[PDB]
RNA sequence: AGCCGGUAGCGGGCGUGGAUCCCUGGAUGUCCGAAUGGGGGAACCCGGCCGGCGGGAACGCCGGUCACCGCGCGCGCGGGGGGAACCUGGGGAACUGAAACAUCUCAGUACCCAGAGGAGAGGAAAGAGAAAUCGACUCCCUGAGUAGCGGCGAGCGA
RNA sequence: UGGUUCGUGGAGCCAUGGGGGAAUCUGGGCGGACCACCGCCUAAGGCUAAGUACUCCGGGUGACCGAUAGCGCACCAGUAC
RNA sequence: GUAGGGAAACCGAGUCCGAACAGGGCGCAAGCGGGCCGCGGCCCGCAAAGUCCGCGGCCGUGGACCCGAAACCGGGCGAGCUAGCCCUGGCCAGGGUGAAGCUGGGGUGAGACCCAGUGGAGGCCCGAACCGGUGGGGGAUGCAAACCCCUCGGAUGAGCUGGGGCUAGGAGUGAAAAGCUAACCGAGCCCGGAGAUAGCUGGUUCUCCCCGAAAUGACUUUAGGGUCAGCCUCAGGCG
RNA sequence: CGUAGGGUUAGGCGGGACCUAAGGUGAAGCCGAAAGGCGUAGCCGAAGGGCAGCCGGUUAAUAUUCCGGCCCUUCCCGCAG
RNA sequence: UGGUGUUGGCUCUUGGUCGCGCCUGCGUAGGAUAGGUGGGAGCCUGUGAACCCCCGCCUCCGGGUGGGGGGGAGGCGCCGGUGAAAUACCACCCUGGCGCGGCUGGGGGCCUAACCCUCGGAUGGGGGGACAGCGCUUGGCGGGCAGUUUGACUGGGGCGGU
RNA sequence: GGGCCUGACUGCGAGGCCUGCAAGCCGAGCAGGGGCGAAAGCCGGGCCUAGUGAACCGGUGGUCCCGUGUGGAAGGGCCAU
């Protein structure tokens, strides 16, 4: 009959889908060796549970994003580090950044941010925050004497 | 062959008729009963084997119930199991009929 | 106003400061018996633990206590056996009747088993069945030997 | 298969050993195959007095018996044997 | 009971078959008075359909007049008899025959094998206890519901035996006789179904009076039994 | 045979407080409409194993039992090794 | 003994079927091989024309058609002709077949994990294995056993005869 | 021997034979619709007496009589076989 699978499973599906197979398969196979679980009404909820939980949770991480995406892409940074015309006197890894964005209009979120390697010269820059997938924040960043 | 343990089917009486002659319905002159006699219609017994608080513990059940093993199992989540004997979660569960 | 059973007698006692006798309650209640500490050829035999007795360690006797199963949270509570019929349920014949016999009949009777109790079963319609009806169940009279059932036989029978 | 008057019969209804296997009132069962109307009733949990049966036991009464009768036993009988 | 006819719908003093308003089947007619009164108006009595109870004769259903089977079925009781097996013990005087093996010797190349001695085997021999039961006689209301005298078989074996155990009724057990399973086993006993059934046999109890058969025919799993007819008898009616 | 009264004395004999045999029963467990049928363990089960008393005297009636002599067994406490 | 339940996984080869992918359909006539009935006056080309070569499959032997390659602005239909039906082209369904896959019925092998057996050990190993065992049902064999039947007349019964 | 014809009728049936029952047998006549005949008339199988089988249970045709709340239907009834 049909089965909620909480393994990814050959031909048969992605973990969470509902499959309907041959009882003896189930229940002297599958029902044993933890692969699957039974599809009763008591745990064809803890399906949508599961889900509902699932997408809430989503929502509010696509929700304090939505915050910041508005209150970010909506201000600047200095550095006040200093410059001999261009190279910087001390050099801002994303760390800084991080403490850095932590300090002027200071706010505090957690780095990453696209720093590859810390920034050697000075000028006008915009880094590449993503703190949830599929929801970019280009950042406005200045480095000033 | 015994009792369900779920249903409490058990094996009941029930006649072997033997007949002779075409039907009525054929067109045929009646049927003629040749013979009865006693005999018994058993449940169809088997064996389900389950863990159940990490112990084996197996039902001797008809066919026509061996997914209220498995019910009552999903059900036996919630009740204080461990380390009982497999005599006592037997008891145990039966008692959630 | 007598009395110490049916019993007299030997040989001794009691009773109108109320005996015998009857009623009620209570006490005692050996051993066996569901029998239950264990064993066993029923009324015998043998033990553990705690307490007492004897000079009492060995011995023995006294008192308490100790089976198994089902429930509850080791401790409680229940069960067990019996009972003339009566009751329900699980099983269930044959003689015989059919002037033979196998379907049929005797009969769900006899009987076996389990359970219930002073009764038991049944019991508040997924009913009846033709009345715009009735309104749980049981039980009696009737319906009715009707409707039907039936080697449309014997017979069975709402 | 059993129950019912129903012995396969046009065989429903009730119960159910086997296989398949729903729905929650616009649901379901029934009114004797089936269908359509029109009606009835709400299955798959349970309890429920009384009216009923019996007579070991007590009592009352017999166009009942009267020791070969009446219980097997009027008596030391479920005994002697 | 008052309405019947029809399979029925139905119709109804009629109804069914039928085309019939032929024919036919099955049905439908009510009493006896006497009187008042200006022919029955209809009283009134008497009788009756019918029915209810009592009584008696007979019939159905029950054991159905009484006694009697051989048997069938259910539940129990029996292996203290007997049969087999299991456990554990016990018993078998004495005598006789003299296997294999060994030992010595003979033999051969070595052997076979021979001879003696020793040895003490065996469902071996004779014969008590013990276990049988051949033949005859006896016994026959016995000493005895299996005995006694004489005679006979086995008697180290498939022997006999004590004790403790197990297997049972369509079942046991059986070196097999359908033998044994508590003195009768072609299916134990006991109790029950049960008062089975008995077309068969027997028995059927006081007195007087009247009458008075049959032993045939038809049919009959019938033939010594029955149903109808014939013949007997009683009551009412006819004459 | 009737009525009466007397008579059966054990640490060592027999049996029990020891053991196991067939079988039986039977925690565990299996099985069966009910009754109930099975079942390694254990327990029960003896005329088998184990286990310390001989000879004589006495009573109308008991005696390896009472008495006499000689001789043992176990359990308990103690002492010593 | 067939079916079904207990009973499950994976391939291989065949059957049935359904989702498309495709190509197939041959009287006379009619340019040629017209499968049926709709839409049809236009379609095709950089989603690059006739021709050219190789092959696949079709063959009723003349063709058809898939692709490949060079060519690369070039080719078909309404009309017409024809016949029972007329035309490219857009469909939809056939007919027949090839391939994909659903769902399954036969088989063949393999697996293990139900069942079953086994192993000083075990929520385990080894073996059997979806068979066997068992439930319901189907049909058969079936004195192993059960209930019964096995006529009457009759110079007795039987036999014969009726 | 021939001609035409289907009375080898359908409704009935007064009255009888025979007879335990059940059956078996004969039948004139009225009606429907026919055949042959000029007609009188004859024809309800066969010169006659054997050539048969009671019920039950079924098949077919018709009938449209019952039809389980109602319309049907299932199934039966009646007539034929």
């Amino acid at each position: 009959m049909k089965v909620i699978l909480l393994e990814p499973l050959e031909n048969l599906g992605d973990v969470g889908q509902v499959v309907d197979v041959k009882p003896g398969y189930a229940r002297n196979y599958l029902l044993p060796r933890g692969l699957a679980v039974l599809a009763t009404e008591s745990n064809l909820k803890a399906l949508e549970a599961r889900i509902r939980a699932q997408a809430k949770r989503l929502a509010e991480r696509k929700a304090e994003a939505e915050r910041l995406k508005e209150i970010l892409e909506n201000l600047t940074l200095t550095i006040p580090v200093r410059a001999g015309e261009t190279k910087i006197y001390g050099s801002v890894t994303a760390k800084d950044i991080a403490e850095a964005l932590s300090r002027q209009h200071g706010v505090t979120i957690e780095p990453k941010l696209a720093l590859e390697k810390p920034i050697k010269e000075l000028g006008e820059y915009v880094l590449t925050y993503k703190p949830h997938p599929e929801v970019p924040i280009q950042l406005k960043v200045s480095v000033v004497a | 062959s015994k009792v369900c343990e779920i249903s409490g089917k058990r094996p009941i009486v029930a006649n072997s008729i033997q007949r002779r002659g075409k039907a009525k319905r054929e067109g045929g002159v009646g049927k003629k009963t040749t013979g009865i006699s006693k005999r018994r219609q058993y449940p169809n017994l088997q064996k389900v084997r389950v863990r159940v608080a990490g112990q084996e513990i197996t039902f001797r059940v008809a066919a026509s119930h061996i997914p209220k093993v498995y019910e009552l199992v999903e059900r036996a989540k919630g009740l204080k199991l461990e380390g009982l004997s497999p005599k006592e979660i037997k008891k145990e569960l039966l008692k959630l009929l």
